[PDB]
């Protein structure tokens, strides 16, 4: 469906 | 570090508020703790019930002292994962910040970690690709016993979210909670009555906490008996202390929680005012000033309103259940529709004709499960929730499907329809009035005999083949409405008169229509068999007619001064016109 | 409505649960008892428990402007409940609160601002006044009975005939501004 993801950014 | 909150330290500053009864619960919890396996405890109930009270107040019988030596020396935490998430921008902060809180735990291995709505962890702490979700890493350590929690969900949350996973559901023992009876929750009212005592600087009695709870339950049905009593009771002493004087009636006497209950549940207070009882007592010719005849329909609307606010009414069952049936024409709908207009209150008004088949009789008990639209609930639940107060119309009963029988049969013996949603609706304050054409036919069928009979008997043999007996016999009356009489007649022509002179006034034109022309039209509209509408054709052909044209297109255009008066010669009216 | 706000400040006074849900059909008023009641205090006709008080409105729009990375908007909505808590004297205002049931979440993730305003909404340290529609409140709202029930309904009901006019001559100086005519009390009513 239509889903909202979250990104991580490396440290 | 910051995200845990030592809730035994927020005891001793009183914060907590202190747990009441709840003796047995409590046990539970302890037993659950304190043995080998299953040593995660899950409070499942309802919301308000008290769970999370339980939990927090367990920490406060610690402090106190008032537990086992074993939890004597226990110490409960309270995780809060909004602050969890909060700086968890990089990979790797929630594992981090987790694990480090568990190591925690497991070192001391006498503390208790207490978190509420646990299925909300179920799926977070892993926005992708990582899945790394805080239910996953807490499992392996539930699983040697080392670290004890304590969980806290509903019983469709539990169903819905927590039993998928199974492998948290083996680790934590179940707890079935209810609301407790209500003689306990008096006793918690007195326990916690000084804590909003002191903030509303007011007194409570024990008499009005009493009728707190008793009223709550009667009147308020959308949440659970604690919090509910709650409510009423908090509320009571900021209408208090918002009084303009300084206080003057510090203490919470009776009679004035029934306001906050009757506002909350928004139905009539006991203890009418004066502008009430002179409109309920006026109330018995001002129906009669616009329905004309039909005395004992109108003696059957009014009886059961004065019934019912007066205190003397049905405990589950609404004001008041009418059929009415009869001839056409007569005031069956006029009545209802009046009525509502006399007591100042919203007419639901609901035409049988487009819910005669099964499919649209779903929608007033609850939308239909295909339908995605966010616009669920049905359409009588809704509009009874909007108006509690209010009058009921089913125009045309007898042309619904006889499943909506069904529906009004579990109304008018309980008083209550749930919606697919789950939302409860009550019918107790609502009137219900449903009006019918069973046997019109009769009515106006004329004998094959040199004198026509009365055919009302045999029409009410219809309406009980129709109408189911149990229907009927849960009706608190089923009026039949008689024929106009000619002396009624000319009560309706001075009521479509004066509608004329209304729609006149806007134009700035008067009507004056003499006696002997009002009977004229009486006699020629006249007909028992088709009650008064046909009147109303009379009143446009001889009266509007000759106006319209005039008022378009003649000297009507503005001022009026029209009168109206027989021609005996001709038996013929004669109008005149004035241009003023 | 001096009904509707002796009911609202009477709830916001409450020691506990002390938020109301301003509930009613679109065009009742449901906004304008909300800001009416910052435009009641600032004209200084109201009880003094609630002078002094500030009225605070959420743009859901701006709280997720840039919600972007993990956690950023727990971080956000965080820190405003922080500033309300520390006051003790305002309230937020949350209009189509129907809205903020599922405002940030992850893939599959639970939390959203209903979870994190839910604890202090019982605890009491900050006042949320809230408004949506019959339909919204019934299909979505009420469908978490958690977040329903810390809240207290108050139904807006459609005025009368002369409580409208009225209205409209309370508001005929600002419609005649912009317009720079006249409106004559026929016209009104
Ligand atoms: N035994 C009790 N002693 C004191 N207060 C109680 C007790 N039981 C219920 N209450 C009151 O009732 C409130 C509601 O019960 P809680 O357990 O706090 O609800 P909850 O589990 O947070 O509700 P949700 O979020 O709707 S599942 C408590 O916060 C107290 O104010
Ligand atoms: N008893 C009455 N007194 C005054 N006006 C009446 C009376 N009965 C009917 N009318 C007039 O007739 C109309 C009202 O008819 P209704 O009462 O709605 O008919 P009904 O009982 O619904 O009949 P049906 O359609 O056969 S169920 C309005 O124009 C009223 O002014
Ligand atoms: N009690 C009132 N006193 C003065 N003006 C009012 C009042 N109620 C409504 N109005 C005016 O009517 C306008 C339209 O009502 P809204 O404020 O949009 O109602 P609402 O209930 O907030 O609408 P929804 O539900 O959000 S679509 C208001 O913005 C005011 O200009
Ligand atoms: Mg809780
Ligand atoms: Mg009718
Ligand atoms: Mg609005």
């Amino acid at each position: 469906e239509k889903v909202r993801d979250a990104l991580k950014p490396p440290s | 570090e910051n995200f845990t909150t030592n809730l035994n330290q927020l005891a001793r500053v009183g914060g907590i508020d202190p747990l009441i009864g709840r003796e047995k619960e409590l046990e539970r919890a302890i037993q659950v703790l304190c043995r080998r396996r299953k040593n995660n405890p899950l409070l499942v109930g309802e919301s308000g019930v008290g769970k999370t009270a339980i939990a927090e107040g367990l920490a406060w019988r610690i402090v106190q002292g008032d537990v086992p030596e074993v939890m004597a020396d226990c110490t409960i935490y309270s995780l809060d994962i909004g602050s969890l998430l909060a700086g968890t921008k990089y990979r790797g902060d929630f594992e981090k910040r987790f694990k480090a809180l568990l190591k925690q735990l497991e070192q001391d291995t006498n503390s208790i970690l207490f978190i509420d709505e646990i299925h909300t962890i179920i799926g977070a702490g892993a926005a992708s690709g990582g899945q790394v979700d805080a239910a996953n890493l807490i499992k392996p350590l539930l699983s040697s016993g080392k670290i004890r929690v304590i969980g806290s969900t509903t019983y469709q949350e539990f169903s819905n979210i927590f039993e998928k996973d199974r492998a948290l559901a083996r680790r934590f023992q179940k707890i079935d909670i209810t609301e407790p009876s209500i003689e306990e929750t008096v006793q918690i009212i007195n326990g916690l009555k000084p804590k909003y005592e002191a903030h509303h600087d007011v007194r409570y009695t024990a008499k009005a906490v009493r009728a707190a709870v008793e009223l709550a339950v009667k009147y308020i049905n959308d949440r659970h008996l604690p919090d509910k009593a709650i409510d009423v009771i908090d509320e009571a002493g900021a209408r208090a202390r918002l009084m303009p004087v300084s206080k003057r009636k510090k203490t919470v006497n009776v009679a004035d929680i029934e306001s906050v209950v009757a506002r909350i549940a928004r139905i009539p207070e006991k203890s009418v005012s004066q502008s009430d009882r002179d409109t309920l007592k006026n109330l018995g010719d001002r129906l009669k000033m616009l329905v004309f005849g039909q005395d004992k329909a109108i003696e059957a609307l009014t009886e059961a309103i004065k019934m019912a606010r007066a205190g003397l009414g049905h405990e589950h069952k609404p004001v008041g259940s009418f059929l009415f049936a009869g001839p056409t024409g007569v005031g069956k709908t006029e009545v209802t529709v009046q009525l509502s207009k006399a007591l100042g209150i919203e007419l639901l008004r609901f035409d049988m004709s487009e819910y005669m088949e099964r499919h649209t009789v779903s929608r007033l008990i609850g939308a239909p499960p295909g339908y995605v639209g966010f616009d669920q609930g049905g359409l009588l639940t809704d509009a009874v929730i909007k108006h509690p107060h209010a009058v009921l119309l089913l125009d045309e009963i007898e042309k619904a499907h006889p499943d909506v029988f069904n529906i009004l049969l579990q109304v008018m013996d309980n008083g209550t329809l749930t919606d697919n949603n789950g939302r409860k609706a009550d019918f107790r304050n609502v009137v219900l009035v449903m009006t019918t054409n069973a046997g019109v036919r009769e009515t106006e069928r004329k004998s094959i005999g040199l004198i026509h009979q009365d055919n009302s008997t045999d029409a009410m043999e219809e309406i009980k083949k129709i109408f189911t007996p149990e229907f009927r016999n849960r009706l608190d009356n089923i009026i039949w409405f008689d024929h106009l009489s000619t002396d009624v007649i000319h009560q309706v022509v001075d009521k479509f008169i004066v509608e004329l002179q209304v729609q006149l006034d806007q134009k700035g034109v008067s009507l004056e229509v003499s006696q002997e022309a009002r009977n004229w039209l009486a006699e020629k509209g006249y007909d028992r068999a088709m009650g008064a509408r046909p009147m109303a054709r009379v009143i446009q052909d001889n009266l509007k007619k000759p106006l319209a044209n005039e008022l378009l297109f003649g000297s009507l255009v503005d001022g009026g001064q029209v009168t109206v008066a027989l021609d005996k010669e001709k038996n013929e009216l004669t109008y005149g016109f004035q241009s003023a």
